[PDB]
RNA sequence: CGCCACACGGGGUAAGAGCUGAACGCAUCUAAGCUCGAAACCCACUUGGAAAAGAGACACCGCCGAGGUCCCGCGUACAAG
RNA sequence: CGAGUGGCUUGCUACCUCGAUGUCGGUUCCCUCCAUCCUGCCCGUGCAGAAGCGGGCAAGGGUGAGGUUGUUCGCCUAUUAAAGGAGGUCGUGAGCUGGGUUUAGACCGUCGUGAGACAGGUCGGCUGCUAUCUACUGGGUGUGUAGGUGUCUGACAAGA
RNA sequence: UGUCCCAACGUUGGGCCCGGUGAACUGUACAUUCCAGUGCGGAGUCUGGAGACACCCAGGGGGAAGCGAAGACCCUAUGGA
RNA sequence: AGCCUGUGUACCAGGAGGGGAACAACCCAGAGAUAGGUUAAGGUCCCCAAGUGUGGAUUAAGUGUAAUCCUCUGAAGGUGGUCUCGAGCCCUAGACAGCCGGGAGGUGAGCUUAGAAGCAGCUACCCUCUAAGAAAAGCGUAACAGCUUACCGGCCGAGGUU
């Protein structure tokens, strides 16, 4: 199914699991990538932040991380790095899949809420940008156009 | 292909029935195609002398029979004209079985041959007892 | 053949639209006008697009009918017509109190019209009436 | 899914209505390339026969062989160019300019015209002169009418009259050769412009068929099967769909067929005789006997019997001339039987 | 933006309107220049190049006014020439001068004679397997030289197997 | 159902192949300029077309007479006309 | 995974018509679209050639005949350069057809106590009207340009 | 074996012109339209353009969501049989 | 969804007149008759009343000349098309680019391997000459050769580069 469906914040939140019940589960694999056993303790720190606000599926969040971190093997699968999606789908959606009777649909699937100009990947690295490259293919994959912003970095 | 060297109007269509003027063992031939032609809507595939038309076998030895066969008309009942104007048509309507080379498939050819024939299918000729 | 004309335009490195607008305005006043030298006058743009226009004009039709000139005799004359009532009387009057010519049958030059010319040396994306003509297949009788 | 299929008839040759003149009308002309001459001819239909002919084809298998070749008889005595008109390039086309006349007339060309008793034809000439000094001289024409007395076959004595263009080397070399051809009395024959085995392009006005219906006039199918037993046999299926709610004229009706202008290329010119080699016993059906000047033109001419033709040299040709081609038999067998 | 370009002692260059001649022993070479708000004028012993913008595009032009009249120079004093090689593989390939156009003959076999017309004043002379294509207007040499290579293309077959064909083997 | 006839070639382009060429000293088919290049476009060819309201041009005849309609014998024409 | 375009399919909605805008399919006849099946001109190739595969421009023309089925669709055969798809009230019943759907007769299976029911099957089962306007194909009579005969011009229009 | 390929010619009665006889359907008005748009979303009449001299004869029926029938389908009525 | 169903308000319904091409509810505006005048929305090249108005800049696509909207589309993504503003670094002790010349030896390092010599793999990566020159950044070879990057010098002359 299309973003065009869910991709918009018009809804009223709808998070409640003591209410909803058959919700699916989330395809997002991993949240703390790269070297979580370190702290924050680089020079450099880029964030991919988003320019609109959005409702981006699990499908998305999945797909534009996988597209970033599996690219970010170029710097190897035990490279010195760490990359964070702080954001989790906690909206639930629905589909009305008899017509427009009784049509609040039923569970399909979950979102996260992002507001414009918040990071929703923050990347830590040493100077080795690799990762302004591992966003350029991750923005690519959620429906907002994209900021790709860098923090601690004035080793231009 | 080459010229037959006389004007032709086509006297058989898809589904006629003709002779199969050779030893093949087949008899009767039902013309089913006619080789590089393309009609117009409603018009019923033509052929006439001169022309190799894909064929299945009508009536013929069992083995033959059912077959489906290429081959070359031979004679027509339908008029011909020849360069000097003078028209030309026999007594019945035949073809002869060829091969992917266009040998005759059989050994002997039964009853005569128009020349133009032989113009287009020489071993067809070279195979001929009688060339009008 | 014969026009009094009260007043002799020159298009002559001018721009058709600004030409005619004058024109129609003047004729409208009671003038009598003749456009000169129309094979020579000019419209601004990039040639292929503008081109474009003018054939699409002639192609669209059917048997109502659109007739649309491609000389830049007419051209330039319904260029006028459409900026004149045209189907009214007072509009019908004026606009056939107006004529555009190949070339300059008169002995006097027209005159510029003002705000009109097109400085050639400050200018390369524009046209001739004459090319646009050429290119719709009309027969240079200029 | 409906099959693909052309359209019923050519639209390229409408309005299907009748001709303005039963004497046709060219609308172009060979190019200006050999020696100055008129280029074209005119005469009058009478029939058909056949002719036996060497094969004149280079490439043909059978060149040097015997050949039946249909022919069209056609009765062309000579004809007369009564004038020179001159036409000059204006802002607007080409306009007639002036003409230079005759007085030698034929004693029947009053049954059409009103002929000149008094015409200057020096102040023509020298404006003519005078517009090619400036430079405005368009092409130049003869203006052309036949001698239908000549021809016996032929009820009208009343001349056909028309307006030939003359082509030449330069634009002066022509035009004094126009002024001589005219001068003398105007007499030209088709020897003067064509030769046995070059093509031409013959114009006529087709035989009339008064009005007919689609099938006849747009070759549009009959109704078929049971549908022509319900009442429509010769009617199409429909004028068109619900939108555009209107009657397209390109779909096929009835009307006006025949008596239309058409202009017949690459026609190639068997033989140009005179007497009565060519004439059928029993004489050409609803014609005549021929026994004069004639031209035999290859296959078929536009146009019915008496019907007045016009010749001109092929302004697209396919094939290069091959002259004076090799006539073994020409039919004389009745066209009755 | 004014450039300022000195003629060479060899050459006169003249200018009406928007047209600039170069002559010199070796020919003589007209080019319209024309671009909005650019002036060309031959000031006595220099051709000045000026305009009153400096916008992108008009120094684009400006530089390329330059380098249209330099080659100018080049062109009527010691001229330009292109050199080319033909060459075959089975057929013996055959190009010869006929009136203003190189014809060339049996190309791969070809019955027809491929051909081309010579631009301008360029000289076309062959010897043997060399050809020299030359003259004062680069623009019409170049092309001469360049419709030659041009006449032996192929995209119907592998050009990696067919070779054969006219090359420019010395660029100017 | 029989028989005859129904191009080529120019011009300008698309995709594309290139030339000269700068912004950007180099490079670059492009930005200005240019050479080519489609059954497509324009012309060519056929047909209609003075009701084209800028309602056309030329020659001759005629304004007390040119020419035309009706009439009569007929069709190369035609449902009336 | 994300962003779209179309309005051919399917669904949703109930704005328009219940003092009725005649159904499906087919047929016949006309115009069009391009997301191109063939043809023209091209690019790449895992392009030797030949035969292909993929892509670009491009709608001029072509895209056909048959076997089962009411079929649309689809399956199948032989031809073919190829046998492309789609819009026009799912173009086209004051044009045709009437095989299907969808009246009244009847049968079967299933369901129902029964009447009777069943996008289940099945046999049979009707096609009205003299064109006022408009539209177009062709044919005339007048007026305008402003006497006559003959010959032309060519704004534009049609063509595959 | 003309059902078809693929249509042709012919026969008779009409049709067409003339004398005589002489209805009906239908009609809010206006009305020479076409292409687009708009409008209760399916316009000869609104808006913008285009085209358009008037009248008449023959035709085959594209449109007037053509004429004919207060929808026989579907729903609704504290309707009927 | 020109959907369904709430709510507050103003409007249409039942609201003219001006504007919006046309158009119930968008804008101005709420209106007795008649008359003069000035504005509102909106508009001032023509059609069409009023500017081919003024100072300045951008755009080359006919973008655009389309407030709102079923109605006026145009997106993610991309752009050395062009204009403007900022920051860092380099530069007349000559920068950036281009062209010319130089790119040397111990030495074809060792190791492995028949072989390997800058460049298969592994280790190391040292010092000489010098104004430069890797234990070699990319091709190339069976391995060499050959062709070039780094690095230096010259020519040139003004901004260059991120
Ligand atoms: C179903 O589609 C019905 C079937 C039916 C109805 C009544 C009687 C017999 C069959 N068909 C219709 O409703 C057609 C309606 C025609 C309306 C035309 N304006
Ligand atoms: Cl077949
Ligand atoms: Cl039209
Ligand atoms: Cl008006
Ligand atoms: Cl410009
Ligand atoms: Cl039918
Ligand atoms: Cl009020
Ligand atoms: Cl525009
Ligand atoms: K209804
Ligand atoms: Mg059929
Ligand atoms: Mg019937
Ligand atoms: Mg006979
Ligand atoms: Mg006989
Ligand atoms: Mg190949
Ligand atoms: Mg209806
Ligand atoms: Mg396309
Ligand atoms: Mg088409
Ligand atoms: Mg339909
Ligand atoms: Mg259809
Ligand atoms: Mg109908
Ligand atoms: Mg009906
Ligand atoms: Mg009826
Ligand atoms: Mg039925
Ligand atoms: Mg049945
Ligand atoms: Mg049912
Ligand atoms: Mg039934
Ligand atoms: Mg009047
Ligand atoms: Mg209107
Ligand atoms: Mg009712
Ligand atoms: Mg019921
Ligand atoms: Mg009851
Ligand atoms: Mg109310
Ligand atoms: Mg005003
Ligand atoms: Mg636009
Ligand atoms: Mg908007
Ligand atoms: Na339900
Ligand atoms: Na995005
Ligand atoms: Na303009
Ligand atoms: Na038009
Ligand atoms: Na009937
Ligand atoms: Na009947
Ligand atoms: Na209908
Ligand atoms: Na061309
Ligand atoms: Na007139
Ligand atoms: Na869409
Ligand atoms: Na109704
Ligand atoms: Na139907
Ligand atoms: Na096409
Ligand atoms: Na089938
Ligand atoms: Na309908
Ligand atoms: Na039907
Ligand atoms: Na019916
Ligand atoms: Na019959
Ligand atoms: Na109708
Ligand atoms: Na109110
Ligand atoms: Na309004
Ligand atoms: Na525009």
């Amino acid at each position: 199914k299309p973003g065009a469906m869910y991709r918009n914040s018009s809804k009223p939140a709808y998070t409640r699991r003591e209410y909803i019940s058959g919700i699916p589960g989330k395809k997002i694999a991993q949240f703390d990538m790269g070297n979580n056993g370190a702290g924050p303790t680089y020079p450099a720190q880029v964030e991919l932040v988003v320019e609109k606000p959005v409702q981006i599926r699990h499908n998305a969040l999945e797909a534009a991380r996988v597209a970033a971190n599996r690219y970010v093997q170029n710097s190897g699968a035990a490279a010195n790095y760490k990359f964070r999606i702080r954001k989790f789908p906690f909206h639930v959606i629905r589909e009305n899949k008899d017509g427009m009777r009784a049509p609040f649909g039923k569970p399909v699937g979950t979102a996260a809420r992002v507001h414009g100009a918040n990071h929703i990947f923050i990347a830590w690295v040493n100077p080795d940008p690799n990762v302004e490259e591992a966003w350029r293919r991750a923005k690519m994959k959620v429906t907002p156009t994209i900021n790709i912003d860098s923090s601690p970095a004035g080793n231009a | 292909m080459e010229a037959l060297g006389a004007d032709v109007t086509q006297g058989l269509e898809k589904g006629s029935l003709i002779t199969c003027a050779d030893n093949t063992g087949a008899r009767e031939l039902k013309v089913i195609s006619v080789h590089g032609y393309s009609g117009t809507k409603n018009r019923h595939p033509k052929a006439g002398l001169g022309d190799k038309i894909t064929v299945s076998v009508t009536k013929g030895t069992p083995e033959m029979r059912r077959q489906v066969l290429e081959a070359v008309v031979v004679r027509q009942r339908k008029p011909i004209r020849r360069p000097d104007g003078t028209r030309v048509k026999f007594e019945d309507n035949a073809a002869v079985i060829v091969d992917e080379n266009e040998d005759p498939r059989g050994t002997e050819l039964k009853g005569p041959i128009a020349r133009e024939v032989a113009q287009r299918f020489g071993s067809v000729a070279s195979a001929a007892t009688m060339i009008v | 053949a014969e026009f009094d004309a009260d007043v002799i335009v020159d298009a002559r490195d001018c721009i058709m639209g600004r030409v005619a607008s004058q024109v129609a305005e003047q004729a409208l006043d009671g003038e009598t006008v003749a456009v000169v030298n129309a094979e020579r006058a000019v419209i601004t743009g990039r040639e292929e697009q503008i081109v474009e226009k003018y054939e699409k004009r002639v192609d669209i039709g059917n048997d109502n009918g659109y007739f649309y000139p491609k000389r830049p005799d007419g051209i330039f004359k319904r260029t006028i017509r459409g900026m004149l009532p045209h189907k009214k009387q007072r509009g019908r009057e004026a606009f056939e109190s107006v004529r555009v010519y190949l070339g300059n049958p008169y002995d006097e030059d027209g005159e510029v019209l003002d705000g009109t010319s097109l400085d050639r040396l400050s200018n390369i994306k524009f046209v001739t009436l004459g090319e646009i003509s050429e290119t719709l297949g009309a027969n240079k009788t200029w | 899914p409906q099959p693909s299929r052309p359209r019923k008839g050519s639209l390229g040759f409408g309005p299907r209505k009748r001709s303005t003149s039963e004497t046709p009308r060219f609308n172009s002309w060979p190019s200006d390339d050999g020696q100055p001459g008129v280029q074209g001819f005119a005469g009058y239909k009478a029939g058909m026969t056949h002719v036996v002919l060497v094969n004149d084809e280079p490439n043909s298998p059978r060149e040097g062989m015997e050949e039946t070749v249909p022919v069209t008889v056609i009765e062309t005595p000579p004809m007369r160019a009564v004038a020179l008109r001159a036409y000059e390039d204006t802002p607007y086309g080409q306009r007639p300019l002036t003409e230079v006349w005759t007085d030698e007339f034929h004693s029947e060309l009053d049954r059409t015209l009103d002929v000149p008793e008094d015409h200057d034809p020096d102040a023509a000439e020298e404006q003519i002169r005078d517009a090619h000094e400036a430079g405005d001289l368009g092409d130049l024409r003869l203006i052309t009418h036949t001698v239908p007395d000549a021809v016996p076959s032929v009820p009208k004595k009343k001349p056909d009259v028309m307006e030939t263009r003359v082509g030449g080397g330069s634009v002066s070399d022509r035009l004094d050769h126009a002024l001589d051809i005219v001068e003398d009395g105007g007499e030209h024959a088709m020897n003067d412009i064509f030769r046995a085995g070059e093509y031409a392009d013959v114009a006529g006005v087709t035989k009339g068929k008064g009005t007919q219906g689609p099938v006849k006039r747009w070759g549009v199918q009959k109704r078929k099967g049971k549908h022509a037993r319900q009442g429509w046999r010769r009617r199409i299926g429909n004028l068109g769909p619900w939108n555009p709610s209107r009657v397209r004229s390109t779909v096929p009706q009835q009307g006006q067929t025949g008596y239309h202008q058409r202009t017949e290329l690459n026609k190639r010119l068997i033989d140009i005789g005179e007497g009565d080699e060519p004439t059928v016993d029993g004489g050409f059906v609803n014609y005549g006997e021929v026994d004069g000047p004639y031209t035999l033109v290859k296959g078929s001419v536009p146009g019915p019997d008496k019907r007045l033709v016009r010749f001109r040299p092929a302004v697209r040709p396919n094939d290069q001339p091959r002259l004076d081609p090799e006539v073994r038999y020409v039919s004389n067998e009745s066209n009755q039987g | 933006p004014r450039v300022e370009l000195e003629i060479p002692e060899d050459v006169d260059a003249e200018q009406d309107h928007l047209d600039i001649t170069v002559e010199g022993d070796n020919g003589s070479v007209t080019r319209r220049l024309w671009y909005p708000d650019i002036d060309v004028s031959v000031d006595g012993d220099t051709v000045v190049i000026e305009s009153d913008e400096d916008n992108a595009k008009t120094m684009s032009t400006i530089g390329t006014f330059q380098s249209h009249i330099e080659n100018m120079f080049h062109g009527v004093t010691e001229g330009w020439e292109y050199g080319m090689e033909v060459f075959y593989s089975h057929f013996p390939m055959q190009v010869n001068v006929e009136g203003d156009e190189v014809v060339i003959e049996n190309f791969l076999g070809e019955k027809a004679p491929r051909r081309t017309t010579i631009h301008g004043d360029t000289d076309v002379e062959i010897d043997g397997e060399e050809l020299t294509v030359s003259g004062p207007d680069i623009e019409a040499v170049g092309q001469t030289a360049a419709d030659i290579e041009q006449l032996t293309r192929i995209n119907d077959k592998d050009v990696r197997v067919f070779q054969d064909g006219v090359y420019i083997t010395r660029k100017p």
